């Protein structure tokens, strides 16, 4: 029930853009980047992995992959929900220089929309395929 | 007619006893079935009482202090008058030099046995009004909480004192007025805070920062509760709102205990849910935990009870002792923890207004009762009342059941036998209204024993008012005492006073055995009968309705508590610990009308025989008013029959203060349970058959 | 030039007329003019010793003064795909690397061969070896996070001594001002905290018709009240942040508020940024002494009391490792009349990679010097570039080994810097030894790299690297010394001498610098002979004994020397010699010998005076360029065309007691006067006030404190100096 975005170029796993607040982050971040480094053109567009306590899930779209992690107890229904609000406008706002870029993290700026998009799902007020991560790794 | 005797002194003296004839032996006093006992209300309003500008008069005598009233024996030739409790001659103050018989003072007339003095000495203080405010609940029912909140600003006194605290997963005391920010100072709602560490960390008539006259700060404090948005944390999936009760509570307390001691002040509390964090909490905040259940609790399924019980039982006897009065508001859907928070209503004069959402016509309307305003335009609330009680050297107090605080005052008319809150001649009452009613219990140890009560609260006015209730009952004539005993016996206060004694021994826990054991002890010793013949078993018209208010006692939801919510169980009790007679009456036995072609409306029994096809009923539970329609009904004639119940249910809705619940249901709708379940060991015949069988045998 | 040999005692006036310029390494003319400009990088000894005997032979200091985020006129920035390091040490490919099979190249610091990628391509004409400064663009796994948005938290003090002086009414002027021109993209978070004897947080949302003050009174267990509206985008909150700015100098006018728990309100301001980092403006105007981090005062000291610096606790030190693991860089800007022990306030700055500003008596009305100070300093430090969450790593070629560190940072794992924030106005120096003989190289390479988040949110490494040649002759390591880098890095190592052992030790090893080192020339050779590159080495020391920071005999105070101390350990080599030894010019009779070149202004270049009254003369007027400040002094007896041509004044009676700045008249010799003082401000970033209130007696001729070649009271004369240290040289 809490947050960790990622949305890479699928290609090179080049990181565009992110969103990680603490107050570790550290070991699931690597596994995101193990895993945007094994997606390739046969990989499954739409997915879910299980890290123990914690739970991944990422779909893709025009050769970028959204990625996202949260604890295990996460309604992975809105998960999905949650990437697909980040690739419609992602998409619609850099879908196409996402295959030009060479910086890291070309479009921080699109921290602003992930997380006022981010709180609309980790509060309850405000209202495919599973394998376990150590595999694909 | 001993009927007009009972009617004329409630409307007199707001008083009712279990007997109005009291045993003149010490073996008639220990044989008593039914204790002395008497239903005080000491606010009861009547038809314009001229209030007593003079100072009271009080004997002259230190242990006694009794004062001057209709029993006592005056001599206008030498200026003086013997006090009636302890036969101290008194001389008469100056200002009753121009005293004669011709023109004598008010409370000595008879009439005036029960009246309201005014001592104007010292400035009066403000009155203190602390909004509590809980924000964790939807955006409808906290605009809606808004809304009764900026309403009740609208009629508060200019003089009067306000403070507004809103909580969350964060406690946060307002500075009101400050312009161009309108601060606040945040505490966790996970620690407990004294009322010394309260005020280090905090900080012409008087006021603080946070108490501030209603004229100059109204302006600000309605744009702020228009302001209050819900708490700004975020409730995860799956999780209850972080909201801390406990502790909001504990430092409302602390504020004005730090500030504004010994004085009234209105601690009201807005609940939408039950206490999820800290010092008095009721349940986790995990969704997948239900809040507990009058099974949970027997089971040993409820962890946060005790623990929660106490803290805000350690809260109400402070405020208690500060003189504070506590109200609780709780509107939501799941339960609230009233429960664990009733001391707080309880001990002080506090209400206790339950309901579904903030955002219904039920509390709307009865949060504008609570502010009533009489012919003058002042609240029909007191404060820090202090009542005290003399009594003839004959006649201890056991105590008394209802809103009060024992001030353990100790004296001769002190009994040993203590009940309730006893083992003192005064008790506090943080507030009270013309409605609060307190349950005196007398123990005995030619003619006329003496009672008088001596209550100074603090008038909605400021002004500082005594009221003394001076009443005598006869002594029983020696070779007449069992029969004229007989004769005084009020069935209906009777079965009050006892119902009193009972829910108080279940909410401080078998109590039916006890109940029982004394309506066949009243009956073999006021019946009619022979011995091992049930069918000759009469009662008295004094006594006949005696076993039938404890057949629907027994039964009813304040000792059955099962198929009720703990809050809904501690909620019913709360009222019924502070209604006068007739109000409590009727929870106990609910009325019932009937509406029918054949005969305007008539009351009926409440029994199943009742219920006829082609007949409206209207049953008043105090608690909920309640519209049937037969199953032929439930389909100008037919306009006048079906519209008749609601003119008259219309009248008494908006009286009664807990506006009581509305039902419009027939016959298979789901809402008539409550008509069924109200009505009918197991009914009446069986119950009064096995009671003769029992009343003709031994003793 | 000058192999020559210098008798000081018979010279005297040793010091040139024009600005002293740096040492030119010996080196081959088409190495040395690749390398690193020495503004940037540079070493007390352009000639490095090849042995460490060699070394304590001259009895001079090795080792580096950097100023590697300098604003810079022209920087070349690669954005390679592929960022070439060294295989071994991971030295970034650098012109002064050896190119030898044209695909593979020599690491120039571990001696490494390394494989040319099929990217680099002639790949010697490739831009990373043809500039010794260059900044790189870091790819994914040079960050561990994504690049953190800039962050700014103002963290002010508002008591009621803080509200006497009037402070906080021109800092949030100078925010309102400066809101556009805070650098950072839409990602930009602002926050506002202030405090006393409580903790008053300020939330902003565009729901409520005002912002509101969250005060946490909890002094002992502080917390965050609000989580979401306390640090919020300012370019969405724009109009919330400036309505905040023009209320908050207001709420505080009738405050009885005594005391002020800085330590509880560092600890919030910390929890507030700890999620993201930035940078925490702290606000500050008296002694500490409410919960935790409560401060003891002290006695001021006097002329009388000797040489008998230290923290008072470890509370603001730990505090700034905290900050640090969270890049959270902290600057203290104190503004304090009375006694605040900046001894251990300064430790949130030193071990957080923060700068600290010191205001001395600073009052709204009564101290209009450090009114307008202030403005200066803060139009630049709210305007000047800015990289978040960085480190730094020096590197030297094998051999040569760094072994103390000097500047505002945290020190890691030797050789590497934690900088929380880094800024363009710091200053960073080494001191390193010879752990292995250099018997097999004749060039030596020096490198620092740089890498940080931009304020637009990318990932950057600023690389400058140095090449020097290697000597084995005592003469050579003496004609290759920097009298001035030796200046600085004996100033930091000093301040450590005195916080470590005393005032008296600091400056005793400051004199056996020169006493020491021209002894051992002596050695190697009836007057004082120095060398022609330590002529002004005992001028240099002497002014050094006589700055705020180790001077004796004065009636300094406590804060005064400690904020002396962190000028020293944080500024450019520059600012240290423009403060310690600052030019003196005479500027009532400017003419024509100046940089007339500047289209259409002429700009005189008037000689450079050394600092003695000798120097002086009633009669005119003398500038004096401190770095930070410009103080006129004027003569009694000044000439009458000065008066109402340049200070339009009648006469010297009628010269205004605080004058702010000169008047722009409409005469030439005001338009000259006006040109030198514009030129001598554009030499810098730092916007430096000029106040003429040095008058023959204003009670502000603190002018005169900088004669440092005069005699005193309780110090030596610069002839006293040189008279001292011969007796020591041939003793
Ligand atoms: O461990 C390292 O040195 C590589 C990371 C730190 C650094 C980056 C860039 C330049 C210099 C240093
Ligand atoms: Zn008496
Ligand atoms: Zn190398």
């Amino acid at each position: 029930m809490v947050l960790l975005t990622m949305i890479a170029r699928v290609a090179d796993g080049l990181p565009l853009a992110a969103s990680m607040q603490e107050d570790d982050l550290q070991q699931y971040q690597s596994q995101a980047k193990q895993l945007f480094r094994k997606l390739n053109e046969q990989s499954p567009t739409r997915c879910t992995l299980e890290a123990g306590a914690m739970t991944f899930h990422y779909i893709i779209e025009q050769g970028v992959c959204y990625l996202v992690l949260c604890e295990a107890a996460f309604p992975k229904k809105l998960a999905f929900a949650y990437l697909e609000d980040l690739h419609s406008e992602f998409d619609e706002q850099h879908g196409k220089k996402v295959p030009t870029v060479s910086r890291p993290y070309s479009f921080i700026e699109f921290d602003t929309f992930i997380q006022k998009t981010k709180k609309l799902y980790i509060d309850s007020r405000a209202r495919i395929m599973v394998a376990n991560i150590e595999e694909v790794l | 007619t001993y009927l007009e005797f009972i009617q004329q002194n409630e409307e007199r003296d707001g008083v009712r006893f279990s007997w109005n004839v009291w045993p003149s032996s010490r073996l008639e006093a220990t044989r008593m079935v039914v204790p002395v006992a008497a239903l005080f209300t000491p606010l009861k309003e009547r038809p314009d009482l001229p209030p007593i500008q003079y100072e009271p008069v009080l004997c002259s005598r230190t242990t006694c202090r009794a004062v001057l009233n209709p029993l006592c024996q005056v001599d206008y030739r030498a200026k003086l008058w013997a006090c009636n409790f302890c036969y101290q001659r008194n001389q008469f103050p100056p200002s009753y030099a121009g005293i004669s018989e011709l023109n004598q003072p008010a409370e000595l007339l008879p009439q005036f046995s029960s009246i309201e003095y005014v001592v104007l000495r010292g400035p009066q203080m403000p009155l203190i009004f602390l909004y509590v405010v809980d924000t964790c609940m939807e955006d409808e029912d906290l605009q809606a909480l808004k809304e009764s909140m900026q309403m009740s600003l609208s009629l508060l006194p200019p003089t009067a004192l306000v403070g507004l605290i809103t909580f969350g997963r964060m406690v946060q005391v307002h500075e009101l007025g400050c312009e161009g920010i309108s601060k606040s100072y945040v505490f966790r709602g996970t620690k407990d805070l004294s009322a010394k560490q309260l005020q280090e960390m905090l900080g012409p008539p008087p006021s603080n920062r946070f108490l501030q006259p209603v004229q100059k700060i109204d302006m600000n404090l309605t744009d702020l509760l228009g302001e209050l948005q819900r708490d700004p944390w975020p409730v995860p999936q799956g999780k209850r709102p972080l909201r801390s009760s406990g502790v909001a509570l504990s430092i409302a307390v602390g504020l004005l205990e730090c500030t504004f001691p010994n004085t009234g002040a209105r601690i009201m509390m807005f609940i939408g849910g039950p206490a999820t964090q800290g010092p008095g909490m009721v349940v986790g905040d995990e969704l997948k935990t239900p809040i507990r259940s009058w099974h949970d609790i027997d089971k040993d399924n409820a962890k946060y009870v005790k623990k929660g019980t106490k803290h805000f039982e350690a809260l109400a006897n402070r405020a208690a002792t500060t003189g504070h009065v506590i109200d609780i508001y709780a509107c939501a859907l799941d339960q609230t923890g009233l429960l664990e928070m009733k001391c707080c209503p309880n001990l002080t004069g506090g209400y206790m207004v339950m309901g579904d959402s903030f955002n219904t016509s039920l509390f709307k309307q009865t949060f504008q009762r609570v502010f009533t305003k009489d012919m003058h335009g002042q609240f029909k609330m007191g404060f820090g009342g202090t009542l005290e009680i003399k009594t003839s050297r004959e006649i201890k107090i056991s105590g008394a059941i209802g809103p009060c605080v024992s001030l353990n005052s100790k004296g001769p008319c002190v009994s040993e036998n203590e009940i309730g809150t006893g083992g003192t001649c005064q008790w506090k009452i943080c507030g009270l209204s013309p409605t609060t009613t307190l349950a005196i219990y007398f123990e005995v140890v030619g003619g006329r024993g003496a009672i008088q009560f001596v209550t100074q609260y603090q008038h909605s006015s400021g002004q500082r008012r005594i009221r003394v209730t001076t009443i005598a009952r006869n002594w029983a004539d020696a070779q007449t005492q069992i029969q004229n005993i007989a004769a005084s016996f009020d069935q209906e206060a009777a079965a009050i006073l006892m119902a009193r004694l009972a829910i108080y021994r279940a909410e401080t826990e078998d109590v039916l055995r006890w109940l029982d054991r004394q309506l066949i002890r009243l009956c073999q010793k006021f019946g009619e009968y022979h011995k091992d013949d049930p069918s000759s078993f009469r009662f008295s018209e004094t006594f006949s309705l005696y076993p039938q208010f404890m057949f629907h006692l027994r039964r009813s939801s304040f000792l059955q508590v099962f198929n009720n919510s703990p809050d809904e169980s501690s909620y019913y009790r709360h009222h019924f610990m502070r209604q006068d007679l007739t109000q409590s009456l009727i929870m106990i036995q609910p009325i019932l009308y009937a509406y029918s072609f054949s005969g305007p409306p008539e009351p009926v029994l409440l029994d199943s025989s009742s219920i006829l096809a082609d007949r409206i009923l209207l049953m008043d539970t105090f608690f909920q008013i309640l519209i049937y329609h037969g199953e032929t009904i439930a389909q100008e004639n037919f306009r006048h029959l079906l519209q008749a119940p609601v003119d008259d249910a219309q009248e008494i809705l908006h009286s009664r203060f807990p506006m009581p619940r509305y039902i419009d249901t027939e016959h298979g709708g789901s809402q008539a349970r409550f008509l069924l379940s109200k009505v009918n060991d197991v009914s009446l015949q069986v119950f009064m058959d096995h009671l003769k069988k029992l009343a003709v045998s031994s003793a | 030039e000058g192999l020559r040999v210098v008798n000081l005692l018979q010279e005297r006036n040793m010091l040139p007329s024009t600005p002293l310029k740096p040492p030119v390494p010996n080196l081959h003319e088409d190495i040395q003019k690749l390398n690193c400009n020495p503004e940037l990088f540079r070493c007390t000894l352009t000639s490095i010793p090849q042995t460490q005997a060699l070394l304590n032979k001259a009895k001079l200091p090795l080792g580096l003064l950097l100023h590697p985020f300098k604003d810079l006129v022209q920087l070349p920035v690669v954005t390679s795909s592929t960022i070439v390091r060294c295989r071994s040490c991971r030295t970034y490919i650098n012109p002064f690397v050896s190119f030898l099979d044209q695909r593979r190249w020599k690491c120039n610091l571990c001696y490494r061969v390394n494989d040319v990628p099929e990217e680099f391509l002639e790949p010697h004409r490739r831009p990373e070896v043809q500039n010794a400064t260059i900044e790189f663009m870091a790819p994914s796994e040079y960050m561990l996070r994504p690049p953190q948005p800039p962050v700014y938290l103002f963290v002010f003090d508002v008591s009621h001594n803080a509200v006497e002086t009037g402070y906080l009414n021109s800092v949030c002027q100078s925010l309102l001002d400066n809101l556009d021109l805070l650098p950072g993209n839409t990602r930009t978070k602002i926050g506002f905290i202030t405090f006393d004897s409580t903790i008053h947080f300020y939330g902003l949302q565009e729901s409520l018709s005002q912002p509101q003050m969250l005060i946490v009174s909890d002094i002992e267990d502080v917390f965050i009240p609000m989580p979401e509206n306390l640090l919020v985008n300012l370019n969405e909150s724009k109009e919330l942040v400036q309505d905040l700015l023009k209320t908050l100098p207001q709420m505080f006018t009738k405050t009885l508020e005594t005391q002020s728990a800085l330590g509880p309100a560092l600890q919030a301001a910390f929890k507030l940024m700890s999620p993201t980092g930035g940078r925490m403006s702290v606000f500050q105007t008296q002694l500490p002494t409410l919960g935790v981090g409560a401060l003891k005062p002290r006695e001021e000291p006097n002329h009388r009391s000797s040489a008998k610096m230290t923290p008072s606790t470890d509370f603001y030190k730990k505090l700034a490792l905290d900050c640090s693991g969270q890049q959270v860089a902290v600057d203290l800007f104190l503004l304090s009349g009375q006694y605040s022990d900046l001894a251990s306030l300064g430790c949130i700055s030193r071990y957080s990679a923060g700068s600290v500003y010191y205001y001395p008596s600073y009052h709204h009305q009564h101290n209009p010097v450090q009114v307008q100070k202030l403005q200066k300093e803060l139009q630049r430090y709210l305007t000047r570039k800015i990289g978040f969450e960085a480190v730094m790593r020096i590197r030297c070629t094998k051999g040569l080994s760094i072994h103390t560190f000097h500047g505002n940072f945290f020190v890691r794992s030797t050789d590497l810097l934690s900088l929380p924030n880094v800024n363009p106005d710091a200053g960073y120096a080494v001191q390193m030894s010879v752990e292995e003989s250099l018997t097999d190289t004749q060039l030596v390479s020096f490198q620092s790299a740089l890498l940080y988040t931009s304020s637009k949110g990318e990932r950057r490494i600023r690389v400058h690297t140095l090449c020097l040649p290697v000597v084995s002759t005592l003469n050579d390591v003496f004609l290759g010394a920097d009298v001035q880098a030796i200046s600085g890095l004996l100033a930091n190592m000093a301040v450590d001498r005195s916080m470590t052992a005393s005032l008296s030790d600091a400056r005793d090893a400051l004199v056996n610098a020169v006493i020491d080192s021209l002894s051992a020339y002596r050695s190697s050779v009836p007057g004082l002979m120095v060398p022609f590159s330590l002529r002004l080495f005992p001028l240099f020391v002497l002014a050094l004994l006589k700055q705020k920071s180790f001077q004796t005999g004065t009636n300094a105070r406590l804060d005064e020397r400690i904020f002396a101390m962190c000028q020293v350990k944080n500024q450019p080599l520059v600012y240290l010699m423009l403060t310690t030894h600052p030019s003196l010019y005479r500027v009532d009779n400017l003419s024509d010998e100046g940089a007339l070149n500047i289209s259409d202004r002429t700009i005189p270049q008037p000689p450079i005076l050394q600092l003695s009254v000798e120097k002086l003369s009633r009669d005119g007027a003398f500038l004096m360029d401190a770095g930070s400040v410009l103080m006129l002094w004027v003569g009694k007896n000044c000439t009458q065309n000065f008066l109402s041509q340049v200070l339009g004044v009648q006469n010297y009676a009628s010269i205004p007691q605080p004058m702010t700045d000169l008047p722009e008249l409409d005469t030439p010799e005001s338009a000259r006067i006006i040109a030198f003082i514009s030129w001598l401000r554009e030499q810098r970033p730092f916007f430096p006030i000029l106040y003429v209130i040095a008058d023959e007696s204003p009670m502000k001729a603190n002018f005169l404190q900088n004669m440092i070649e005069d005699r005193t009271e309780s110090a030596l004369s610069y002839y006293e100096f040189l008279l001292h240290i011969q007796q020591q040289v041939n003793k």
